[PDB]
C-alpha cells in the first residue's frame, strides 16, 4: 500500500499546485463508499491530456448511433460527424442507405452564415431532403453540436412542426459537446430524449401479445456482435427477448420495451437513468447482468432464471451443462499461457469492473484500473471485485497513466487508441478495449474462447521480445 | 458453439445456424422491418439517374462528406515544430477526435491538449481555462513552443486569444518569453487545409513580423518549402531526398515526418525532429519560399510575399512527370544548381514504367476525390497515362480550383468525359458511379462504402476503390508511402496497374467459363 | 391562471424601470409576481429586492461546478410585496456568451419548476437588443404568451421597435406568443403621442399605456425602490397602477405586421 | 490615424453623438469613416442620409463568403466626404450577431480599408456587448481611443461601470486606452455632480458634455446631422466644440473600474 501512495505522490509532484490538489482527488489505493476514497465525475484539470469525450460523443456516438433504421443528423459543422462516423463497432443487420444508417454521416455543414443567421431554416429544409432521398427510414434525430448550443436554435419546434407535417417522430437532442465534463451527461441527455420523444408512443396500445418471459436487453451496443452472442443464451433458456437497447436496436423495440416483464441492464452507467424511470412509471423490475467470462455468465444466468418459474431454471441449467465442455476446454488451452499475468485497464465507464471475471477465469490478476468518466455508484461496485493494495484512477492523464505503467510494470494494458500505441512503444503489450481490437465478441460463452485467443496472442507474441537492438 | 481448434471471430460465428435463427425471430418478431421486396426496389431506385437528378439537388443536406475542421488541420501543422505541443482551446470532445483519427490513420501517437471548456467557460470566457491549460501543459509536458488553435465554441464566443495569451504572460502563469502563436480556426469555414494554413501563417506571424529590420533576401542561401496538409510521410522524405541530390540548401518548415514515425524501441518519444525555431527566425532570409500545395496556402503566400518579400514561384504540386519537371527546374533556377545525372535516371525510368504499362493503362476510367491539390495532381498524371477521369470531386474545392482543373483537363484529349464537382459529397459520388459507371475509385476510405454498394447492384456493376488519399483506415501502413515527385509517381503507376491486373485475373478466374483469358503473362 | 409577459424595447427606454414599478403596483392589488431577468447586468431586481441583486444563476453555477448541482432555493430570493426575483446573470462585457447564460438559466428554472408554483404572474425582462437566439428563449413555446415593447419618440425607439417585431413574427407563427401592446415611455419629445400611436395602429398593436417622464423615478432608483414603495402619493405613481390595471384586463393579442420602414420614415415626416 | 471606439449605455445617443462628431471633423479639414457594430444596422444613416440596407453581413450571405465580397459594394460616401461601412447581421432571437462583429472586422482589415488617408476611423459599439465580438473593436491593431458615451443618470453611469470592468483585460493585455467619459444628457440634477465624481473614481475625466437639445431630435427625423440642418444653432456649436476636444485629447489612462459599493455611496454623495 505505502509504494503506491509513494508512487502517487511522487507522479502528482510535477503538476503546479493548483492541478497538484486537484488530480490527488482522484487517485486512490482500492480497500475492497467511495467518496471517502476517491471523488469522480469532475471538471478536468486544462491542458493534460484528458481522455475523455464530449456530451455529443455520449449521446449520438454511444446511445442514438446504434439505431439503424433512424437516421441521425450531426446538426453543426462537419467535423464531429467525420470524425464520428463508423469509429464505433455497433454491428447491425441491414441495406445501408436504404433501411439502415449507422455507418453514414448525415450533417447540416454549418457554414458562417448558418451561424450568423441561424439554422433552423437549413434544418427543416434538411428535414425535407432527407424524407425525399431515405423513403424507408423510421424516424429523424438531430444531435445538437457546439454552435447550436450557443446560438439557441430552436430545434425543438422545427422537430415538432415537422413531425407533425410529415408524420415521423424527430428526436431533438441537446447534446452540445461543452454540456458536461464527459460523456456522461451525453448518455443522460440522450436518455431523456428517448423517454420524452419515443418511449411512450404506444402507451395506449394493448395490441402486443406479451408472454410471462418477456425480457429487455438493456444498455448492450452490440460491439462486435455482443449482444448477439449474449441473447442467444437468454433465448435458449426460454425468455424472450423483445429488445436490445441499442445495438442492432429499432425504433419498434424501442417502444415495445415497456410491455417486457424484466429488464436485464448492462451497461449501468449509460441506461440507468431509463431503467429507473420505466422502473417508476411501468412497473417493470430491472437488474444488472454480467456476461464477461463463464463464472460471471452462470451467475448471471441462474439469476436471471430465478426471477422465473421453475421451467426457466431447469433450461437454464441444461444451457449450463451443454456449454460446460466448451469453456472447460477454452480453459485447459489458454490457462497455461496466461497464468500469473498482470493487467492493467483504462476504458470508459462500465468496462474495467465488467472484465475482471473473464481475466480471473483464466488465472490473471488486475493491478490497476480505472474510469473515464463514471461516477461514484461505478467505484462503489467495483470497490469489491478489485484486489487490495491495488491502484484507482479517475479521469487519469497521459503523464500519470504513463508513469503509473512505468514503475508498476503490468504483463498487459487494456484502454483506448489514444494510448495503444503509447504503451505499445514502451515494449507493453496492449489490447483495445472498446472496439476490442476490431475483434470479438466477447460476451458469453462463444465471446470467452476470442477474449482468451486473443489475449493470448498478445501478451505470447514474439514481437515484444525485439524491442532492444542486440548491439545496444 | 465454439471449437477450441477453429475459434471464429464475428465472421464466421454469426453465420451459424443457431445464430441465424435467433436473427430470423428477431427481425420476424420485433424489428418491424420493411419487405424484403420493398428495400429491393428502393436500393434499385437509388441507382437510377432519376435517383441521382434528386440527390443533385440538396442545398441543405450533407451525406457522407469528404473533408474534416480547421483544427485537425491546425494540429497536425502543429507537430511539426519541434517540441511544440499542440493546443486546442476549446472543448475536449474535438481533442479526443482529433488524436483518435490521427492514430487510426497513422497507428502512431499523437500529441494534443485541450483547455476543456464547459458551460461556465462558454458563458463566461476561457482567460482562466487558458491561463492554467498554458500552465499546466508547460509544467506537464515541456515543451519549447505551444501552438494554439481554437474549436467552434471558442470562434462563435469571439475569446481573444491574442488578449488571453497576453494576459497569461503578463500574470506570470507562462514565462514572457516562451513562445506561444495562435491562429483563429474556426470550424465553420473552410476544411482541414485552411486550418493548416492559417496555423502556418500564425507561427510565422509570431516568429518573423516583428524582427525584419535585419532581414535580407537570399543570405542564407537557402529555399523554404512549405509543404501544407500532408499526409504521406514519403512526400516530406521525397522531397527532402530530391533536394539534397540537387545540392540545394533547403528549409523544411513544418515537417512532423520523424515524431509520426518514431521507432520501438522500448521507450516513448514524444516529441521527434521537427522544424526548430531557429530555422522559423531564420526563414525571411531565403532565396525564395515554394509552396508545395499552393491551392490551400493562400494566407501564408500573402503573408510571405508581403512580409518577408519572396517572389513565390507558381508551381504547381510536384506530383506526376511534367509538374515534377517544372518544379526541379524552378529550384535549379532559383538555387543556380544544374539538375544531377541521378534526378535525370529517375525520371527515365518512370517513363520506361510508363511505356511499359500504357497498354493496360490506356482508356481506363476513374472517380478520384480528396484534397484540391492532391485531387489536380492525381488528374494531371492519369492524363498523362492515357486514363481518362470521368468524375473529378473535391467537397472542400473553391471556383477558381474548378476553373484550374477544367484548363488542365481540356489541354488534353482525355479529359473529354471529365466533370469536376466541387461541393458535392461521396453520396453524389455514389449516384455519378451507379449512372456513369467507372472502372474504378481514387480515393480514402470511406470509398469502400461505395464499392459495397455497387456490388449489391451486381457484380458486372462493382467500381473497385484504389485508396490513395486521407484518411486511410482499413489498411496497414499505406501512411508510408509516396505520392509527390517520380517516387511517388512510379508508386502510383503500379497500384494502378496492379489493380487493374488484379481485377482482371478475378473477372477470368472462372473455370472453362472465363479461364481461357486466365493467360500467366500480362 | 398564470400569465407569461415578456418585456422587450430599444436599450435605455426604461424597461426594467417600468417593469419593476409595474410589479410593485401588482403585488399591492395583490397577485404574485415573479421576475426574470435576461441581462447578464444583473440589474432587472434592485428597486424590489434592494441591495444589488447579488446572487445569480450562472455565478452560483460556476461556483457549484455544473447547473445541475445547484438547487433552486439558492438563486430564488423573495423581496418586497413576496415578489420573488431571479436574475440570470452573465459575464463582464465584451467576453463570453450571454445568450448561453440565458438559455442556461431559463432551462434551469423550468427544471427545478420555478414557475410551476401556484403563482400569478411572470415577467421576464429582456435586453434592448436582442441579437441572438438566447434572449428570444423567454418567448419560446411553453414561455411567455404576451409580449410588451416599451418604445418612445425620437426614431430609434420606433425602429428598434419595428425590428423587435420584425423578430418577433418567427416565434409568433411558431407559437402561442402574441404581441399585447405597446408601452410609451416619454423622454421630452414633441408629438410623441401620435408618432407611437400611428405606430401601434401601423403594426396592428395598441398603445397599452402612457408614461410621463418625471425625476420621482430617478430620486427612487437611487435609493433603490420603485414609486410604489418611495412615496404611494406622487404622481407618476398613480400611471403605473393605472397600467397595471390596463396590463391585468388586456386582451388584445396579435401577430405584429412589420413594416418596411421607408413607410416608417414617411410616417416620421407626417407625424 | 486615430482609430477610436465609442461605447456605453443602450439608447445614450451614440450613433447621433459620433455622427454630428465625424460631421464636425468633417467640414473642418479631416477625414473619417464610421464603422458600426450591432444588428441593427443604424449607425450611418445621418452620414448617408438613407439607411443602408447594403451591409457586410447580407452581401457576404448573398455571394456566399466573405472572400466574394469585394470592398467597394459596402463603403460609401457622404457629408463632408464621410465613409461609413454599416456591416449588419441578422434580425433579433436569431443567429449570432457578434460573429457578424467577427467577420466584418476581419473582412475590413483583409480588404484595404483602414490604409487611406484618413484621420479617425470611428467604431460605434451597441450599448449591450453580450460577448467577445463586440469587443472587437478594442482588440490589438484595432481602435486605441475610447470614449464611453453616458449621461447623468444612474443606470448609465453603472453601465459605463460595466463597460470599464469589461475593457479592462484588453487594456492590460493591449495598448488601447480609455479617452474620457462622453456626456449627454437626460435633464437631471447631475451634469457634474455623478459625471466629474465618477471620472475622477475612474481615473479620467469628462470630454465635453452635451445637454438635452431638442433640435438633435427633429434633425434626426430630416435624416440630417445638426450642423447640415441647422449649422448656426448651439447644439452645432456645441458639435464643433466636441470635435475641438476629440481633437486635441492626450489623457489615455487605463480604467479603474470603481466597486458597486462605491457607486451607491456616490448616488447619495450627489
Ligand atoms: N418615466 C421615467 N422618468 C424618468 N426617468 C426614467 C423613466 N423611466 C426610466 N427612467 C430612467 O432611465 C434609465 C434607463 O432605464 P432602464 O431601466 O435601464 O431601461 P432599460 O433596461 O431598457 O435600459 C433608468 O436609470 C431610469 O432612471
Ligand atoms: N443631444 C441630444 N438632444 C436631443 N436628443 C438626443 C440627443 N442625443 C441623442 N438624442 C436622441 O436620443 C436617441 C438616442 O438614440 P441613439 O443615438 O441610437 O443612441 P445609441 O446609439 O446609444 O443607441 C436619438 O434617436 C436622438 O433622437
Ligand atoms: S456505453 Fe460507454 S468508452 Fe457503457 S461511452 Fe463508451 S459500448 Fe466504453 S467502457 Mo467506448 S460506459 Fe459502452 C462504453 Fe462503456 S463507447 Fe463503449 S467501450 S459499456
Ligand atoms: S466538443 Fe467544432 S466541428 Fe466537431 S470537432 Fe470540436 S472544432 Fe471540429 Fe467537439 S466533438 Fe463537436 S465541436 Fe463540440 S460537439 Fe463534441
Ligand atoms: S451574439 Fe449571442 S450567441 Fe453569439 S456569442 Fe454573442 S451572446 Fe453568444
Ligand atoms: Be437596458
Ligand atoms: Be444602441
Ligand atoms: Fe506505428
Ligand atoms: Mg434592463
Ligand atoms: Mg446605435
Amino acid at each position: 500500500r505505502e509504494e503506491v501512495e509513494s508512487l502517487i505522490q511522487e507522479v502528482l509532484e510535477v503538476y503546479p499546485e493548483k492541478a497538484r490538489k486537484d488530480r490527488n482527488k482522484h487517485l486512490a489505493v482500492n480497500d475492497p463508499q467511495s467518496k471517502k476514497c476517491i471523488i469522480s465525475n469532475k471538471k478536468s484539470q486544462p491542458g493534460l491530456m484528458t481522455i475523455r469525450g464530449c456530451a455529443y460523443a455520449g449521446s449520438k456516438g454511444v446511445v442514438w448511433g446504434p439505431i439503424k433504421d433512424m437516421i441521425h443528423i450531426s446538426h453543426g459543422p462537419v467535423g464531429c460527424g467525420q470524425y464520428s462516423r463508423a469509429g464505433r463497432r455497433n454491428y447491425y443487420i441491414g441495406t445501408t442507405g436504404v433501411n439502415a444508417f449507422v455507418t453514414m454521416n448525415f450533417t447540416s455543414d454549418f457554414q458562417e452564415k448558418d451561424i450568423v443567421f441561424g439554422g433552423d431554416k437549413k434544418l427543416a429544409k434538411l428535414i425535407d431532403e432527407v424524407e425525399t432521398l431515405f423513403p424507408l427510414n423510421k424516424g429523424i434525430s438531430v444531435q445538437s453540436e457546439c454552435p447550436i448550443g450557443l446560438i439557441g436554435d430552436d430545434i425543438e419546434s422545427v422537430s415538432k412542426v415537422k413531425g407533425a407535417e410529415l408524420s415521423k417522430t424527430i428526436v431533438p437532442v441537446r447534446c452540445e459537446g461543452f454540456r458536461g465534463v464527459s460523456q456522461s451527461l451525453g448518455h443522460h441527455i440522450a436518455n431523456d430524449a428517448v423517454r420524452d420523444w419515443v418511449l411512450g408512443k404506444r402507451d395506449e396500445d394493448t395490441t402486443f401479445a406479451s408472454t410471462p418471459y418477456d425480457v429487455a436487453i438493456i444498455g448492450d451496443y452490440n460491439i462486435g456482435g455482443d449482444a448477439w452472442s449474449s441473447r442467444i443464451l437468454l433465448e435458449e433458456m426460454g425468455l424472450r427477448c423483445v429488445a436490445q437497447w441499442s445495438g442492432d436496436g429499432s425504433i419498434s423495440e424501442i417502444e415495445l420495451t415497456p410491455k417486457v416483464k424484466l429488464n436485464l441492464v448492462h451497461c449501468y452507467r449509460s441506461m440507468n437513468y431509463i431503467s429507473r424511470h420505466m422502473e417508476e412509471k411501468y412497473g417493470i423490475p430491472w437488474m444488472e447482468y454480467n456476461f464477461f467470462g463463464p463464472t460471471k455468465t452462470i451467475e448471471s444466468l441462474r439469476a436471471i432464471a430465478a426471477k422465473f418459474d421453475e421451467s426457466i431454471q431447469k433450461k437454464c441449467e441444461e444451457v449450463i451443462a451443454k456449454y460446460k465442455p466448451e469453456w472447460e476446454a477454452v480453459v485447459a488451452k489458454y490457462r497455461p499461457r496466461l497464468e500469473g499475468k498482470r493487467v492493467m485497464l483504462y476504458i470508459g465507464g462500465l468496462r474495467p469492473r465488467h472484465v475482471i471475471g473473464a481475466y480471473e477465469d483464466l488465472g490473471m490478476e488486475v493491478v490497476g484500473t480505472g474510469y473515464e468518466f463514471a461516477h461514484n455508484d461505478d467505484y462503489d461496485r467495483t470497490m469489491k471485485e478489485m484486489g487490495d493494495s491495488t491502484l484507482l484512477y479517475d479521469d487519469v492523464t497521459g503523464y500519470e497513466f504513463e508513469e503509473f505503467v512505468k514503475r508498476i510494470k503490468p504483463d498487459l494494458i487494456g484502454s483506448g487508441i489514444k494510448e495503444k500505441f503509447i504503451f505499445q512503444k514502451m515494449g507493453i503489450p496492449f489490447r483495445e478495449m472498446h472496439s476490442w481490437d476490431y475483434s470479438g465478441p466477447y460476451h458469453g460463452f462463444d465471446g470467452f474462447a476470442i477474449f482468451a485467443r486473443d489475449m493470448d496472442m498478445t501478451l505470447n507474441n514474439p514481437c515484444w521480445k525485439k524491442l532492444q537492438a542486440p548491439w545496444e | 458453439s465454439q471449437q477450441v481448434d477453429k475459434i471464429k471471430a464475428s465472421y464466421p460465428l454469426f453465420l451459424d445456424q443457431d445464430y441465424k435463427d435467433m436473427l430470423a425471430k428477431k427481425r420476424d418478431g420485433f424489428e418491424e422491418k420493411y419487405p424484403q421486396d420493398k428495400i429491393d426496389e428502393v436500393f434499385q431506385w437509388t441507382t437510377t439517374k432519376e435517383y441521382q437528378e434528386l440527390n443533385f439537388q440538396r442545398e441543405a443536406l450533407t451525406v457522407n462528406p469528404a473533408k474534416a475542421c480547421q483544427p485537425l488541420g491546425a494540429v497536425l501543422c502543429a507537430l511539426g515544430f519541434e517540441k511544440t505541443m499542440p493546443y486546442v482551446h476549446g472543448s475536449q470532445g474535438c481533442v479526443a477526435y482529433f488524436r483518435s483519427y490521427f492514430n487510426r490513420h497513422f497507428r502512431e501517437p499523437v500529441s494534443c491538449v485541450s483547455d476543456s471548456m464547459t458551460e461556465d467557460a462558454a458563458v463566461f470566457g476561457g482567460q482562466q481555462n487558458m491561463k492554467d491549460g498554458l500552465q499546466n501543459c508547460k509544467a506537464t509536458y515541456k515543451p519549447d513552443m505551444i501552438a494554439v488553435s481554437t474549436t467552434c465554441m471558442a470562434e462563435v464566443i469571439g475569446d481573444d486569444l491574442n488578449a488571453f495569451i497576453n494576459n497569461s504572460k503578463k500574470e506570470g502563469f507562462i514565462p514572457d518569453e516562451f513562445p506561444v502563436p495562435f491562429a483563429h480556426t474556426p470550424s465553420f469555414v473552410g476544411s482541414h487545409v485552411t486550418g493548416w494554413d492559417n496555423m502556418f501563417e500564425g507561427i510565422a506571424r509570431y516568429f518573423t513580423l516583428k524582427s525584419m529590420d535585419d532581414k535580407v533576401v537570399g543570405s542564407n542561401k537557402k529555399i523554404n518549402i512549405v509543404p501544407g496538409f500532408e499526409t504521406y510521410l514519403g512526400n516530406f522524405r521525397v522531397i527532402k531526398r530530391m533536394l539534397s541530390e540537387m545540392g540545394v540548401g533547403y528549409s523544411l518548415l513544418s515537417d512532423p515526418e520523424e515524431v509520426l514515425d518514431t521507432p520501438a524501441d522500448g521507450q516513448f518519444r514524444m516529441y521527434a525532429g521537427g522544424t526548430t525555431q531557429e530555422e522559423m527566425k531564420d526563414a525571411p532570409n531565403a532565396l525564395n519560399t515554394v509552396l508545395l500545395q499552393p491551392w490551400h496556402l493562400e494566407k501564408t503566400k500573402k503573408f510571405v510575399e508581403g512580409t518577408w518579400k519572396h517572389e513565390v514561384p507558381k508551381l504547381n504540386i510536384p506530383m506526376g512527370l511534367d509538374w515534377t519537371d517544372e518544379f526541379l527546374m524552378k529550384v535549379s533556377e532559383i538555387s543556380g544548381q544544374p539538375i544531377p545525372a541521378s534526378l535525370t535516371k529517375e525520371r527515365g525510368r518512370l517513363v520506361d514504367m510508363m511505356t511499359d504499362s500504357h497498354t493496360w493503362l490506356h482508356g481506363k476510367r476513374f472517380a478520384l476525390w480528396g484534397d484540391p491539390d492532391f485531387v489536380m495532381g492525381l488528374v494531371k498524371f492519369l492524363l498523362e497515362l492515357g486514363c481518362e477521369p470521368v468524375h473529378i470531386l473535391c467537397h472542400n474545392g473553391n471556383k477558381r480550383w474548378k476553373k484550374a482543373v477544367d484548363a488542365i483537363l481540356a489541354a488534353s484529349p482525355y479529359g473529354k468525359n471529365a466533370t469536376v464537382y466541387i461541393g458535392k459529397d461521396l453520396w453524389h459520388l455514389r449516384s455519378l458511379v451507379f449512372t456513369d459507371k467507372p472502372d474504378f475509385m481514387i480515393g480514402n476510405s470511406y470509398g469502400k462504402f461505395i464499392q459495397r454498394d455497387t456490388l449489391h447492384k451486381g457484380k458486372e456493376f462493382e467500381v473497385p476503390l484504389i485508396r490513395i488519399g486521407f484518411p486511410i483506415f482499413d489498411r496497414h501502413h499505406l501512411h508510408r508511402s509516396t505520392t509527390l515527385g517520380y517516387e511517388g509517381a512510379m508508386q502510383i503507376l503500379t497500384t494502378l496497374v496492379n489493380s487493374i491486373l488484379e481485377r482482371l485475373d478475378e473477372e477470368t478466374r472462372g473455370m472453362q467459363a472465363t479461364d481461357y483469358n486466365h493467360d500467366l503473362v500480362r | 391562471a398564470m400569465r407569461q409577459c415578456a418585456i422587450y424595447g430599444k436599450g435605455g427606454i426604461g424597461k426594467s424601470t417600468t417593469t419593476q414599478n409595474l410589479v410593485a403596483a401588482l403585488a399591492e392589488m395583490g397577485k404574485k409576481v415573479m421576475i426574470v431577468g435576461c441581462d447578464p447586468k444583473a440589474d432587472s431586481t434592485r428597486l424590489i429586492l434592494h441591495s444589488k441583486a447579488q446572487n445569480t444563476i450562472m455565478e452560483m453555477a460556476a461556483e457549484a461546478g455544473t447547473v445541475e448541482d445547484l438547487e433552486l432555493e439558492d438563486v430564488l430570493k423573495a423581496g418586497y410585496g413576496g415578489v420573488k426575483c431571479v436574475e440570470s446573470g452573465g459575464p463582464e462585457p465584451g467576453v463570453g456568451c450571454a445568450g448561453r447564460g440565458v438559455i442556461t438559466a431559463i432551462n434551469f428554472l423550468e427544471e427545478e419548476g420555478a414557475y410551476e408554483d401556484d403563482l400569478d404572474f411572470v415577467f421576464y425582462d429582456v435586453l434592448g437588443d436582442v441579437v441572438c437566439g438566447g434572449f428570444a428563449m423567454p418567448i419560446r413555446e411553453n414561455k411567455a404568451q404576451e409580449i410588451y415593447i416599451v418604445c418612445s419618440g425620437e426614431m430609434m425607439a420606433m425602429y428598434a421597435a419595428n425590428n423587435i417585431s420584425k423578430g418577433i413574427v418567427k416565434y409568433a407563427n411558431s407559437g402561442s406568443v402574441r404581441l399585447g401592446g405597446l408601452i410609451c415611455n416619454s423622454r421630452n419629445t414633441d408629438r410623441e403621442d401620435e408618432l407611437i400611436i400611428a405606430l401601434a395602429n401601423k403594426l396592428g398593436t395598441q398603445m397599452i399605456h402612457f408614461v410621463p417622464r418625471d425625476n420621482v423615478v430617478q430620486r427612487a432608483e437611487i435609493r433603490r425602490m420603485t414609486v410604489i414603495e418611495y412615496d404611494p402619493k406622487a404622481k407618476q405613481a398613480d400611471e403605473y397602477r393605472a397600467l397595471a390595471r390596463k396590463v391585468v384586463d388586456n386582451k388584445l393579442l396579435v401577430i405584429p405586421n412589420p413594416i418596411t420602414m421607408d413607410e416608417l420614415e414617411e410616417l416620421l415626416m407626417e407625424f
